[PDB]
């Protein structure tokens, strides 16, 4: 009766009765095939913004292949040149005005396709990131499929919840649908558990595949996965050389995505901005 | 209800041309992406052209590349396609079907559901 | 180019018979195959997309399994009207390059 | 004796025959180190293309640590002027429309650029996805050095197929070399299974790591990893406090991706979109 | 004894001592809500940046979205013309000049501003990749709940390092905090094993939960988890039908992502590329 | 509209007893939820945010709890300067458009 | 320490305008996203408005759209609330709270922990 | 900056003897190392990139292992052509800012 | 076979300046970024510049940082490095290295496998 406890005390529940359970799950293992019309993407039906959008490239057959995982007389001469010079002067300021507008009107439309492209390129990375993270539901299926439909799992709340007794598995859309039959706790033995034991103060021993329960103020061996508390024998415990707890911090690991660096806007600008102030010539 | 139909077919030449026409009804056109489909006389499918929602990506076969033209009018709801160059190869039922949702430029597929009754390119001498 | 082979061309069945049709493909597809019916003098009919997901108003009796090279077809009670021709069609990459099985005809028996 | 099935009757298999079996695996834990050219990839060696690319800012640098982790008289005079105002216009108009000409190239160049800087993004999003995917490759090589080379795995079709014996572990570029021995079943026994069983409708029993397989119309118990049928005792069986299955179903979870509902295009240009018509001056 | 080798012969360590262990870990279920200004990001405080960057339209609500996962008198009139027509000519010209000087700035903020959105794009990227891999990590740590927590693990080196005893789970910021307890091996022998061993060529046999260890010359049985030999049973022995290894090699798989396949980009842009050359009209 | 609902409004409590407040949401706000209390003539003061992460300077007898549309403040050891009205409130998705519940009025006796 | 004044309330008539101030103190004004909540006589706090630290995306609750402007300005670590078309219903206490610590652009949200001591809005005939 | 310590500076072998030469970084360069062979008169030969794998013809016994700030390269039987100074390179992060260690010499005897 | 040669070292005054070249053979030298790396006299190696495939981004060792300028031309298969304000800490052999494959502007790293000769800078008076 002089065993200590070693590690602390701890209230846990154990389980005391179960009733047979059956689990239904779909886990999703594939995705329909998703492509990007980035014409309609980006414009819609805005023909003048598909005519622009045309000189940007084959960028969509690039990110589609990646969703898819592949003295009086000479008065009236020069009167005469005059009208011909001015008709010439006039008609290049109109060649030179209707250039104008349109590098305006074009410069506008690429802002407003290039804001939109930054918005696809977004969710192509959203795309690609729930497909990453369907395969890992597509392995996650597997598994089961290996542990709890070949085999039977050891493994308690893997293939549902409880104790796994059989697993059928059958074909779903974009997936496969899991049916469990297990034993599940229904009604728990909540119990003073301590890791060890400490015998003497030189001998700790380790509670094998089970719990070490304080019932009657005497130290007794339980089952893991049932409460059936039973005297301490060799058969139930593995011996410890020490009864001293080897304490051990796993290390610390937040995902904290690092914020890019990215000059002052300015300053950067500044290397080639030519910011010129045009001056018109004067004409008498 | 939801169909397409084929129009346009006849005889023709070698080396004449022909526009085949599939206008859509009972879905959406404007957002799905289409296909053409020839079936030779006693012979298996063959895919002639995709065209997407928006026009802007149209796609051949080699067998037709150069010498088929693929469009699309969604405010007609209707698919042509321009046999130009005709050969003997290209006697066949030509079908359009329906291939990729898309609506709103991303599209997702579920096979080629809806096909149309066809209609027959007659290419002899 | 994916080359889709269906072999053998021709099958004699009977009605209430279990009938495996495969579709082998050159390349890997993955899991971008469909499954086409085509009754003499009328348009192909969807029957399996995905290699596995039956179109819409199916029957129950069509099956569809495999992924990559190989693909099969079930039809686990065939009936007087499933005597028809039937294609494998693949849709994998970009751009649309879609090739289709020559074909299996399912003859009475 | 009135035992009757509980949750229903499954034909599956069970291991009668094994052989030794000798997987070999590789797992990839790493990859090479991947930076972008962003100049190479989007302008190849076109250097009109690079040298307006210079003037994008050093975004390859934000995506490379991105990837890596980290009344006369007076008429002659006034002839002269003439030839010095249109010899002025003249050259003013031939300044403009070179930068009208300029402004035309550097803007069909910025769709190119910007089209291949979209593809870009999609490849770095796809690199990113690739890199969480070997993150969670490595992931599973560390659960098999942990589960079966340094230890044995009561886990079965973990550590290859079949029922764990021993595993090693060898380095491989960009991963590990894994390889497991095992009993894996070579034969199988259709048995007809019950997840538990009833007695008289009052107290069910499920399987203790096993199956009650109904064999000679009389149910039994076996082994899940062996068929070797035995009588039902106490010991491979536990007690349900009732034989009512609990049917429950996980909620269903699909990954379908939002689409980025965009506004019209012409009506979202509209709100600053200055479509003007300039018209030249008559100059007679 | 004839029995014989069956797979080769490894040198591995089987525990001889334990210790009790307490391992305590942070696994990271939750990340904070991050939104993009898409404004500060690209332009800082800068002004006339902001303002082109209204152009671009209302993409950040879609990042954002995606991101939170949602004669004397004639000669003297013709000269008052002129100082009219030249009046009117240079004012044009100025006009023209303003806003070629300001097509140019804008085009050069443009630049910037598409440098800085792509460099954004890798930043969404690389969000989405970390909230996946927080994603991989929250599954991690609901299956330690499962099987570390809410029951005791027969798994090894899962809950911590050696046989799992008892593990508690408290709430962390973004997380939750493990602590396990287990029994370590702090003390192995290293063992002489077969994977299986051949009887006089004819059976092979398999350990049991075990290893096949030469102890003095002749071929004994151990329980994995602990080195003791003992004579070799058909309690502690499975029977393999033959004792001939089954070679199996898993496939090889390494993420290798494929370069986009761009075209050049003197051609592509040759298709649509102008390259004008315009001359101003001679004027006399 | 993610309409936030606290009930009851009110609880008669004493001092040294467990007092926990409930909140729902209309719609699933994940961990987007925040615990405020507001003394008599003064402003909201932040308790919980994440549904479960103190700020700083919270007393460690406040703890938060639950996701998507049930969450819980639970105050250990109420003491005589807790009787405040608290308020939980959800910032979940993009834009923001942030939603306050009603409130709950902690009573002495 | 980190403090949030407000000021500018008063006496309004119904349909009248008033100006809200929230002057920054003890922390970087310029890198957080800040909200206005007003709190009713009687009733429980409602979110007015959001605005972000570069004052391009501003946000209205649905009842005070159009009604109500924010703004901002950084260099003098100030927040203001335009009240246009003051009704009953708007006479609340205001409130300002900082929403987002958007170092540089990018935000991440640790709740309002920082509040003002609220300025009073009365709107009566 | 990330610095390359290398030690010992100096070690005497006798040929059939294996060698472990130690290198450490003053921050996780994670698996971005690499071991050079620089005999005398002669540039730089590469033994190991990504910390493990072998350059291609660089004979099996040279071995490399570790990550993050501990590196070792193993000679298993050095031969009477191994006695040359041997450096670790880190190549982690961008930029490249490439540090090398100040060597190991292993002299005969 | 793959092979690098240096040229353009000798005796250079302090202060002075000289002109390295690395001209490559047997590899593709257009896709390939290149190291400059010197080794002072009994000392180890100092890694000096990296330039990209596509000249568009060089980077230096602080210690000659803008004393040092890198180049190259892949139409010659060459790589220049200009040493311009020569100090005594330049003395010593400098060498070219070959360093990320970059077979289409995608950059992948194998170590530098390919070391060039070196050529030797001594800088004294």
């Amino acid at each position: 009766d002089s065993l200590e406890p070693v590690g602390g005390l701890y209230e846990i529940q154990i389980p005391s009765e179960f009733t047979i359970g059956n689990m239904e799950e779909f886990i999703q293992t594939s995705s329909p095939k998703v492509t990007i019309d980035c014409a309609a993407f980006v414009c819609g039906d805005y023909a003048a913004c598909k005519l622009q959008l045309v000189e940007y490239g084959s960028f969509c057959d690039n990110i589609n292949a990646i969703l898819t995982e592949v003295n009086a007389e000479a008065l009236n001469n020069l009167l005469q040149q005059l009208s011909n010079r001015f008709g010439a002067i006039s008609a290049s300021l109109q060649e030179i005005l209707s250039r104008l507008d349109a590098l305006e009107a074009e410069a506008q439309i690429d802002r407003l396709i290039n804001g939109r492209l930054t918005a696809l390129n977004a969710y192509v990375s959203q795309q690609l990131s729930d497909s990453t993270l369907v395969k890992f539901s597509a392995a996650q299926a597997m598994e089961k499929v290996n542990e709890c439909v070949k085999s039977q799992s050891s493994r308690i709340n893997f293939c549902g919840n409880g104790n796994h007794i059989i697993s059928l598995v059958q074909n779903a859309p974009y997936g496969l649908y899991f049916i469990h039959f297990n034993y599940v706790p229904t009604k728990y033995v909540t119990a003073k558990v301590s890791p060890g034991l400490c015998i003497a103060g030189n001998r700790g021993i380790a509670p094998k595949s089970g719990y070490f329960v304080n019932v009657n103020n005497t130290w007794m061996y339980t089952g893991s996965g049932y409460y059936y508390p039973e005297p301490i024998t060799e058969n139930n415990v593995v011996v410890m050389s020490t009864c001293a707890v080897n304490y051990t911090k796993a290390p610390y690991v937040m995902l904290n995505t690092s914020i890019p660096n990215l000059p002052d806007f300015k300053e950067e600008l500044d290397q080639w901005f030519k910011n010129q102030t045009s001056v018109a010539p004067d004409l008498s | 209800e939801v169909q397409l139909v084929e129009s346009g077919g006849g005889l023709v030449k070698p080396g004449g041309s022909l526009r085949l026409s599939c206008v859509a009804s009972g879905f959406s056109f404007s957002i799905y992406s289409m296909n053409w489909v020839r079936q030779a006389p006693g012979k298996g499918l063959e895919w002639v052209s995709y065209i997407s929602s928006s026009s802007s990506y149209k796609y051949y076969a080699d067998s037709v590349k150069g010498r088929f033209s693929v469009s699309r009018d969604n405010a007609k709801n209707s698919l042509y396609l321009q046999l130009n160059g005709l050969r003997a190869e290209d006697t066949a039922v030509y079908y359009c079907a329906r291939d990729g949702y898309c609506p709103k430029g991303v599209c997702t597929y579920y096979g080629m559901d809806v096909w149309g009754q066809g209609t027959t390119v007659t290419v002899s001498a | 180019e994916i080359v889709m082979t269906q072999s053998p061309a021709t099958l004699s069945v009977s009605p209430g018979e279990r009938v495996t049709l495969s579709c082998r493909a050159s390349q890997s597809v993955r899991s971008r195959l469909a499954w086409f019916q085509q009754k003499p003098g009328q348009a192909p009919r969807l029957l399996i997309y995905d290699a596995s997901i039956r179109a819409t108003g199916i029957p129950a009796r069509f099956s569809g399994s495999g992924s990559g090279t190989e693909f099969t077809l079930i039809i686990s009670s065939l009936q007087s009207e499933d005597f028809a021709v039937y294609y494998c069609q693949q849709y994998d990459n970009w751009p649309p390059a879609y090739t289709f099985g020559q074909g299996t005809k399912l003859e009475i028996k």
